[PDB]
């Protein structure tokens, strides 16, 4: 209906809520492998912030793998700033791991993140 | 909070 | 960290795709049946809004069940308008639905969905 | 968007 009323912070009580779940493993469904370092999380978070997951849990096989393996090239320190960054809309980008975050992002098909990176790096240049 | 969206 | 940057947007954007999953029945892993109306929706989504269903999901057993049978004198209407509202952030209040909206979100354990309704009948006494 | 939170 077009007579809705709507509640400013009810998507971040939400967001907040599952990373409370994340941060506790409460109904974790995947584990993502980056270069032998681990990391749990719920699949619709992922798909949800996501190109690449959105790709790899709407496949009719890969939807019901446990276990996803990342690109050997990838960096764990930058998968979990960007896993927090999914679960808090937080980004902790220094110096010392932007483009790390940046490749990671344009991997991981985050656009937004991948803007922001490349505003950041030319302010430098 | 509730506001008109 | 303290210099985190902050993605305004984000916790909305999130929520929108995870109503798309929901619209599109992508890795719904739970049925709510309410006198025989059924719901399918994502555990983690319910558990975030919800203090029952927090109660129902973070319990040993109840956590593996894939349906869920509400109280028989709940309106499955009203679930339906507050289903909408976990997904959205949008309530869609009307003078016909109100004391059904309320009484759900009363057994659903959603404080502000109570308050608010019960503002809105004080206002119309 | 982005913002210092
Ligand atoms: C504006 N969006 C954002 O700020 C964040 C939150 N999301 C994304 C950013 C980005 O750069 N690429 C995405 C690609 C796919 C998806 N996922 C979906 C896209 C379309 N329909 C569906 Cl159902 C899904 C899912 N699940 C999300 C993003
Ligand atoms: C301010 N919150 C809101 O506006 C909406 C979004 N949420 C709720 C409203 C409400 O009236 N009661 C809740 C009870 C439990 C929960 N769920 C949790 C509470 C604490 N820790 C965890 Cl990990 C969860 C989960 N999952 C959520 C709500």
């Amino acid at each position: 209906a077009d007579s809705c009323i709507q509640f400013t912070r009810h998507a971040s009580d939400v967001l907040l809520n599952l990373n409370r779940l994340r941060s506790r493993d409460i109904l974790t469904d995947v584990v993502i492998v980056v270069s032998r370092e681990q990391f749990r999380a719920h699949k619709t978070v992922l798909m949800a912030c996501s190109g690449l997951f959105y790709s790899i849990f709407t496949d009719q096989l890969k939807c019901n793998l446990s276990v996803i393996n990342l690109d050997p090239e990838i960096n764990p320190e930058g998968f979990c700033i960007l896993l927090d960054f999914m679960y808090t809309s937080r980004l902790n980008l220094r110096e010392g791991n932007i483009m790390a975050v940046m490749a990671t992002a344009m991997y991981l098909q985050m656009e937004h993140v991948v803007d922001t990176c490349r505003k950041f790096i030319k302010a430098s240049e | 909070a509730w506001v008109i969206p």
